[PDB]
């Protein structure tokens, strides 16, 4: 959700 | 059409995951030249996540076979080629984003928590670029993502709390930057360390909403628990 | 291009799921004029269905919206633009797999099983244009697909065994015809409960795999337990 | 995989 727009490069 | 038409096309375009259509409504959007209220910010990345990641995963595929190709000279020439078609692509992708940031997106924020996402994707950006790059223009490619980067951190330490979202995910990428892109393990381990840390010495002092900032939190963890062993 | 190029193309273009350039290859391979290896086509194939169901999938999503929007005249006429725009994109795919059926394809396929997979192929793409027709227009195109989809099933039942994958994976996709596209839930029925049947018979006489046949004998049960009520 | 190129109407 608010995560996704984040692109986190996990 | 106006701002209020393309927005409305950009949510039709997610609700049918026509990614590419997303994105060329919500560039428009940017290009009326004012500020992005947090709806349509929002509505940009996820168009371009999605448009950008395509072609990186897609690049991995396919530069990844070029490699394991020992054999047919051929086959691997046109993996080269292939791989060389979609790099293309993917320059082009980075290039408007980057260039919407300059332009429009990071000169017209007027807060803190935006202008740092901004900075932060700009980071992303120049990164997304210096993965494909070789080997001339991958230096300066690798310094335009970290001053990027470095500059966002600076405001998000004076400005936002270290439990914010958009912090700890600055901090997350950064630091794989510094690990991935660098090769520099020991100041990839000290950022995310620090931005733990700091994130729970902030419980202590304590709202608002600790679900996303506590999943970025794991993501750092599990990153130092990797990097070590 | 070589064949053989065209071929190992596709085959990356599969990798690396960028579909739509793996249709442009298996095209031009297609428009050759020689018959196509099995392989072939199971790319060709591959390829069309992931293109052909992208738009599918989208024009689903944006007809529900359209339909679901009571007032607001323009949001309403917003999604019917978006909806047409979607709608030409799959009549152009569409349009392009009947040519290549109708002038290579059927023509050169020189066993049954290959016609029948081809003849069905057909079927599918003219049910597709059927989903999205309107008008007098529908009639007739609803037609095509019945008449390839029965002169696939009269070649099936005098070649091929009633536990033949393509057999019976052609009993499925004509029933579901019947039902979605026909209005005729009793032609449905029995078309399916007749080929679910017939392979159970043989079964009882009896080398292959009947793995595949088995999966989509409970296809046909599942529809026919479905549209019992 | 197989049954994928059937495209079957499920």
């Amino acid at each position: 959700g608010l995560l996704d727009x984040l692109d986190l490069a996990s | 059409m106006d701002k209020n038409e393309l927005v409305q096309k950009a949510k039709l375009a997610e609700q049918a995951e026509r990614y590419d259509d997303m994105a060329a409504c919500m560039k428009s959007v940017t290009e009326q030249g004012a500020e992005l209220s947090n709806e349509e910010r929002n509505l940009l990345s996820v168009a371009y996540k999605n448009v950008v990641g395509a072609r990186r995963s897609s690049w991995r595929v396919v530069s990844s076979i070029e490699q394991k190709t020992e054999g047919a000279e051929k086959k691997q020439q046109m993996a080269r080629e292939y791989r060389e078609k979609i790099e293309t692509e993917l320059r082009d992708i980075c290039n408007d984003v980057l260039s919407l940031l300059e332009k429009f997106l990071i000169p017209n924020a007027s807060q803190a928590e935006s202008k740092v996402f901004y900075l932060k994707m700009k980071g992303d950006y120049y990164r997304y670029l210096a993965e494909v790059a070789a080997g001339d223009d991958k230096k300066g490619i690798v310094d335009q993502s970290q001053q990027a980067y470095q500059e966002a951190f600076e405001i998000s330490k004076k400005e936002m709390q270290p439990t914010h979202p958009i912090r700890l995910g600055l901090a997350l990428n950064f630091s794989v930057f510094y690990y991935e892109i660098l090769n520099s393990p020991e100041k990839a381990c000290s950022l995310a360390k620090t931005a733990f840390d700091e994130a729970i010495a902030e419980l202590d002092t304590l709202e608002e909403s600790y679900k996303d900032s506590t999943l970025i939190m794991q993501l750092l963890r599990d990153n130092l628990t990797l990097w070590t062993s």
